[PDB]
């Protein structure tokens, strides 16, 4: 009944509050009936460091009927059949309305680290296990070392490393923070640390405000995005030329090979947050745009594809700038299209040059004097947009 | 002085180095017990990507500060 | 097409109204167009005893175009290759918008009695078909008793016995049946078995009604459930004192060890269910309630939670009395918790002290006199809940 | 005298037995033609687990009623 | 030479008897102090459920503990 | 979630204006976010002749994550594990959110003319590609020429191509067109073919007009429907006279052994369809529900049937009249119940002495003199509806 | 020395010939007598298709039984 | 007299014949090259099913058209 | 005995030097003449990226040719 899908969404509620790192699930897109969990072999058990999928599939009628739960990945246990099932009775014979799948997959968990050689589903694993016990290690370890620990697979385990990262930076961090003074930046830092506080002395000394992004590898492009719109919500000249550079930029990179219809998407995200410029909003309405992660990011997306097409357009002027042995779209595909890739000085100049725009960073390192150097790019072109970059981050500065 | 670098198997290591070292330096540390290449490493403090050769005093990891190894298994 | 789905429902209706014993199918939870189906083998032929599971999947424009349909368990046959596929041809060339999925699968159940060695897809067992018969039933015959006949999968089989019993048993009878006097269990009976009859005058002796539950292993708690909710409707102060017991209660075992999100969900039930007694509904109301099958089942699983509740708390008053080796925790995962499971004494004297309240028990079996024994639990309460106790079922009688 | 019970297979199998008689009776007559042991035996009539132990003019089985076999077989 | 019964019911009965009794005699014996007759009863000397053909001193039963009194309740 | 599920329509939308003749895909029935692929295997490579299916899923954000694809049909290729995954990194580092499946499969399709033995995710084909290649070369046609040359697969393949074919033939024809003078023809045919212009000359001379349906295979059926029915918008007589035979159909169908529940859906096309004949409506109104694509198809569907029908209950008249060694039933479901399979003489003659009426053929092939030559059926009724028969093609001509 | 034709249009249409006569000859004989041309022809002999240039008593076709005709209509 | 056949692996042939040949010898032609037997060939040109025994100027089939092959490959 | 330096600034910038300096000094000889400090600096000379230690002729870098300046800009 609907009580059933009503209730898988309060189970994956339980599971979303505490992640259990080794043992976690989750749905399939759109079914919630069809789920699939990744479960890493346990520490001091021969199935360490190999990754096990397992498919899960919910009766119709939950929770009166227990999850159909099996191994999609080979496996070496008594209790799992070469077939994939397992012999776990609390989903079977046991089974009661009460229980979460934390419950199931937690004791899957605890059925690798410890077996249960006295109700096999396979009975030579057990007696193997009951009787030689370094083979039954052996076996298992490569039974890990050929059909869990290869290849491919590890992506997914390593992909959710970086969806467990960058989600808990996102609890930290918001995507761009209130406008703040920067005498927040003493905060930050440590009392022995003091050629930074006297970095963030001389800091105090140019710009009187600082807005924070979210450390997620796209930085640059968050910044550069909320401090440009922002700064034409002043100059209308400079709003309409802008406006026009935008719109031509579309089909600039579709004649330039980019697929239309796929970066059309992007395109509009780009033209809205430029409308409500155009009609004059509050910062805030305009932040409070930002902080909407798909728009945000959909934004992110369309200034990464432009430093690609400029790039593309320019690919002598730079090629030979380009560290190691790739090409101009090579290093496109590799270290600027993608999302949540970092960005650097290349990517800087070149995004600028294909706005036509002017911008200043101010470099705060270990530099021994007070000194923050300030970068004004292009050359010579005074800038009405600041940022600040300290390793590994950027954020914006106010003056 | 000392940190704490969580992997992908949900299990942490703890690691003696001196802010004034590499970062070149720490990912051979990692080395020297894991194994795991520094070729096949790549660092994460705070949202913020590690360049193998700065310091830690540069990107602000202080004593007891908790950073990711994720690994970058050469692909394909 | 929505004509499509539109009409896979028209087929499973036909598939349901008449239930094909041997072959039967069904969708796979949400999804419409994925369905699985379990077939056993036929009598008389190798593949007897062993169950063939096959997944199903529809065309997006159904029934323009032939369902995809292959064993996902391996099969010796000169039709089916051991790839899994099938090779009767109405699946292919001769397919038909006018057929039903029940001729294809009854094709198929065709397909294994009679198979078809003149037009292979294995040749090599067309061969050993045509040729040497002892050898090509007898491979069938392991082939069966691995792959099909192998442990697990008959647990889905064993379950579909299960359903395919209790819903018919729901058919016959409902869940909680009217107020009807006792004077028609003399028509259940025989005229050979004069011994009940003198039960049943005896039981006329004391009681003026009966109210007759479905014998789904839940007849005890259903019973009690309808019995004691409407004894409630008098009594006020013993109305105020069961709610805050019941308020209690859910806490009382959260910090007993029972996951508090999974348990929340019958708990309302429970209380809502309280709720019309408090605000004095028409019994007919409540028996409304408790007709509508997931109110009554959910409030079921809480009323089997708590006596295992009260059962864990008092594990040293229990232990001992455990019929078997078991623990505390065991009994109650095992014989409570789970749902349709058969209740004893325990539970009922359990239950009872749980929510400190009396009941009386009549037993009526084959006791030599006319002699139908009350059971007043726990001893000397006066009992305002009056329950029937037949051998094998429970059900709820009136003074 | 005579009743019907309808196994797993779909298959019925009719047997001859008294009211009298004991359930544990009825699963060994069973076991004499199936072979399936009165162990991984249970059975089920009208929605009422049997007990091994009782008989069938107990639980209101008459002449020609329809019971259900299912298999326990012992799981894992 | 006698031993104590405990029924779940809160209460504890205790009767007289010899240890070379059968089981079915003793039930009855608890039929005559409570009157609860032997067709619905069910003892079990700590863990174990005796059968009424066996004897006391059969199932060993010494005579000063106290085995726990279970009525036939099985239904659904 | 929600623009994810917009995204894929987008990309379904590109590979569907351009078919990719050798690697094409789609969704499986109900579910967007599960696709699957067919691949052949490209000539001038070990893997031509064999048809490779992959699997396919979509994230739950599309495109901020690319998509998981993997082979479901063993292959040999240094960078394909024998597990199905590949290793091509567009998959998984260089991934951008401004591609398109189509780039996916499409430089799949490259990966399998020029394989990649520097980046190998199985390291013996590469060490095997890069050494030995005739080894590599039969090793991997033999790896065709089981797993992926076997017997049913090519079916899918096979019906791609007609799917492939059916609907660019849908995109220059429509089902049914409007009405046009004949005088069109003219210009479909060439100069040097005078024999046909002296056809057409003379069709010029009995039809004012011409009514052109798509070559889907049901050419005969389309095109007997739409002129019948609008011919009925005229006779009231004949309106109610044929009504009642269709009615009558039903039931003499199934008491035919037809199951009812299937051909009921079918039936109910057919009766709207009359139902605003009844009611008349403008002859386009009409039209507009024949080019609707499952109202027509359905329709058609049930001429079949009719057409079956009548051949089954008069299986003595027409048995020894069938081309080949085929009975009248085994006709029906070869030659007529299913879609799309050709129509013949026998076909014609059945269906209108089925609905019991009369319909004019004008052949026109290669006869030497002007002669289009009428064909009354049944011989002498004369015809109120009229037909062109091109070889291979049916329409319908108006006087 | 003549034969019989049965058109499934309801109708019987019968001709004269010698058993020596080719298909084509034929034919043309019920192009006379009906007149549907013979690129428009198609006969069968109890099953079995006729060719064009095969005799009668080619296909042995023995004067007295009856060959079905049906028009060449195939399309879609 | 040159036409362009498109087969099921997305490869194109081309192929030399007059718009008075059969399709009988197209079939041929294409078996001269493939190998693929006229038996298990079927021809397809716009929409329109092609039989073996009528010619391209039937078909209006003209120069440079493309008609597709597909395979019937003998079933089950 | 000098190079060149291309700064993607749009911006030419020569110095002066000798074959056998390393790259430190190199980086400090441009420090004077734009003022980007070295800690800031990494140059590619077709390519390949310098290191600090090593020096001009150890990198082989002939003095006609130039090497290609960028800022360590690397954030995210």
């Amino acid at each position: 009944g609907a009580m059933a899908l009503k209730r898988i969404h309060k189970e994956l509620n339980d599971l979303a509050r505490d992640p259990p790192a080794q043992c976690s699930a989750g749905p399939v897109g759109d079914d919630m009936f069809h789920w699939q969990a990744t479960i890493m072999g346990p520490n001091d058990s021969p199935y360490q460091g190999g990754v096990f999928f397992l498919t899960i599939h919910f009766p119709t009628d939950y929770p009166f009927k227990p999850p159909k739960v099996a191994f999609t990945t080979r496996i070496y246990h008594p209790n799992i059949n070469s077939n994939g099932s397992i012999s776990l009775d609390i989903l079977r014979s046991q089974w009661s309305p009460a229980l979460t799948i934390s419950k199931v997959l937690l004791s899957i968990c605890s059925l690798l680290c410890d077996p249960n050689p006295d109700d096999p589903l396979v009975p030579e694993i057990a007696r193997i296990y009951k009787t030689d016990r370094e083979k039954y290690n052996r076996i298992a370890r490569e039974w890990t070392q050929k059909y869990a620990m290869g290849g491919s697979a590890y992506d997914e385990a390593i992909m959710a490393q970086q969806d467990r990262i960058q989600q808990e930076i996102a609890v930290q961090n918001p995507l761009v923070s209130e406008r703040l003074e920067l005498s927040v930046l003493y905060k930050e830092y440590a009392e022995d640390d003091n050629i930074y506080q006297q970095k963030i002395k001389d800091l105090h000394k140019k710009y009187s405000y600082i807005r924070k992004t979210r450390p997620d590898g796209n930085s640059f492009y968050r910044a550069f995005g909320f401090s440009h719109l922002e700064a034409l919500l002043d100059d209308s000249k400079e709003l309409q030329r802008f406006k026009a550079v935008s719109a031509k930029s579309k089909e600039d990179l579709v004649s330039q090979g980019f697929t239309e219809f796929t970066i059309e998407d992007f395109h509009n995200t780009f033209m809205d947050l430029i409308e409500q410029v155009e009609k004059q909003t509050s910062v805030a309405d305009l932040l409070a745009s930002f902080n909407d992660q798909s728009t945000s990011d959909y934004l992110v997306v369309y200034l990464r594809l432009l430093t690609s097409g400029y790039l593309q357009r320019e690919s002598k002027f730079f090629e030979h700038f380009i560290e190691g042995g790739r090409t101009v779209k090579e290093f496109c595909q590799q270290e600027v299209e993608p999302m949540c890739k970092e960005s650097d000085h290349i990517h800087i100049i070149a995004l600028a040059q294909a706005l036509s725009v002017s911008i200043q960073v101010e470099y705060m390192d270990r530099g021994e004097g007070g000194t923050t150097n300030p970068h004004i790019f292009p050359e010579g072109s005074e800038p009405k947009v600041y940022l600040l970059y300290r390793p590994g981050h950027y954020d914006i500065l106010y003056k | 002085m000392q940190i704490f670098v969580k992997t992908l198997t949900g299990k942490t290591i703890t690691l003696e180095v001196e802010p004034s070292d590499t970062i070149e330096n720490v990912k051979a540390k990692i080395q020297d017990k894991e194994g795991i290449p520094p070729d096949q490493q790549r660092l994460i403090f705070a949202g913020k990507q590690l360049e193998d050769g700065r310091t830690l005093s540069d990107y602000n990891i202080q004593k007891e500060s908790t950073l990711h190894l994720v690994l970058r298994l050469r692909g394909g």
